């Protein structure tokens, strides 16, 4: 079992935090606010390095390019931004979806961005020119998230409409759709490190494992609560292998993915811890929660 | 609040 405690709590934010990411390369936790506010922070000590501003309305994503050089964000203002991490510089404003940006992800090679509206489309943007490559008519509810598999040949996304569903990157072909027995809105999905399988969650208190390829559950994993935001789930893969989430009841959890056994619970946010992320060669584990919190907290465990 | 901060409705 893992021994996460608390290391570092970090204010500022002004207002719910939307999500938070550590950069691939390890040095840094980027975090996305309903502030407007993009802020950058060391990953290890949880010094705060930078602020990233530019979006008129509140954001509900922030991700990294696969090189730490990079990320990209989308916002209620209906815009995704590419944004250079060492100078600070808007890149590109991507402007095409209709309504609300909800989520966001480069591919592996850094050089498409996948996103999702409210709007209820998937959208494939070039990374380099900034235009619109691919507008998907996805899903039929605001889509709540989108990742690219490990290659990049595959798009993941998920919806309030009840489905998963696996895109081809290339022609834009639904290749796949994916539901249980129940039909529940998806709140969020994303590929394995591996990338043979997707971690679904749904607004029924419960996270899925899917093989995506034969179209079968292979594990569920539930005592958390979660009937209300698309609160973020991750594969913990540097030391036990874990399920990590956030939670309605204020608390991050842990689970054995195995085993499916809740591990460990992490008190401390006074609201829903809405984000979490897991570092990607050392034990650490960041979190952050909604508006009467926020903020984010880094923890620790040796196992 | 942005999208993500607001509930099911």
């Amino acid at each position: 079992k893992p021994n996460y405690t608390l290391k570092f709590t970090l204010a500022g934010h002004t207002k719910a935090v939307s999500a938070v990411k550590f950069s691939p390369n390890g040095e840094w936790l980027a975090s996305s606010s309903a502030d407007k506010l993009i802020k950058i922070w060391g990953a290890y000590d949880g010094k705060f390095e930078k602020t990233i501003s530019g979006h008129k309305l509140g954001i509900s994503d922030v991700a990294w390019s696969s090189d730490s050089r990079l990320l990209v964000s989308g916002s209620d203002d209906k815009t995704l931004k590419v944004w250079e991490l060492s100078t600070g510089k808007s890149l590109k404003t991507l402007k095409g979806h209709s309504n609300y940006v909800f989520c966001c992800n480069f591919n592996p090679q850094s050089n498409l961005i996948v996103s999702g509206s409210f709007d209820e489309s998937v959208r494939i943007w070039d990374v380099r020119t900034g235009k619109c490559l691919k507008t998907l008519p996805a899903h039929s509810d605001p889509v709540s998230a989108v990742h690219f598999n490990r290659d990049g040949s595959l798009i993941v996304s998920s919806s309030y409409d009840g489905l998963c569903r696996i895109w081809d990157t290339a022609s834009g072909q639904c290749l796949k759709t994916l539901i249980d027995d129940d039909n529940p809105p998806v709140s969020f999905v994303k590929f394995s490190p591996n990338g043979k399988y997707i971690l679904a969650a749904t607004l029924d208190n419960t996270l899925k494992l899917w093989d995506y390829s034969k179209g079968k559950c292979l594990k569920t994993y539930t005592g958390h609560k979660n009937e209300k935001y698309c609160i973020f789930a991750n594969f913990s893969v540097t030391g036990g292998k874990w399920i990590v989430s956030g939670s309605e009841d204020n608390m991050v959890y842990i689970w054995n993915l195995q085993s499916k056994e809740v591990v460990q619970k992490l008190q401390g946010h006074t609201d829903t811890v809405l984000c979490t992320a897991c570092h990607p060669t050392e034990n650490i584990i960041a979190s952050a929660a909604l508006e009467n919190d926020k903020t984010i907290k880094l923890w620790k465990s040796d196992t | 609040l942005c999208s993500r901060a607001r509930p099911l409705v």
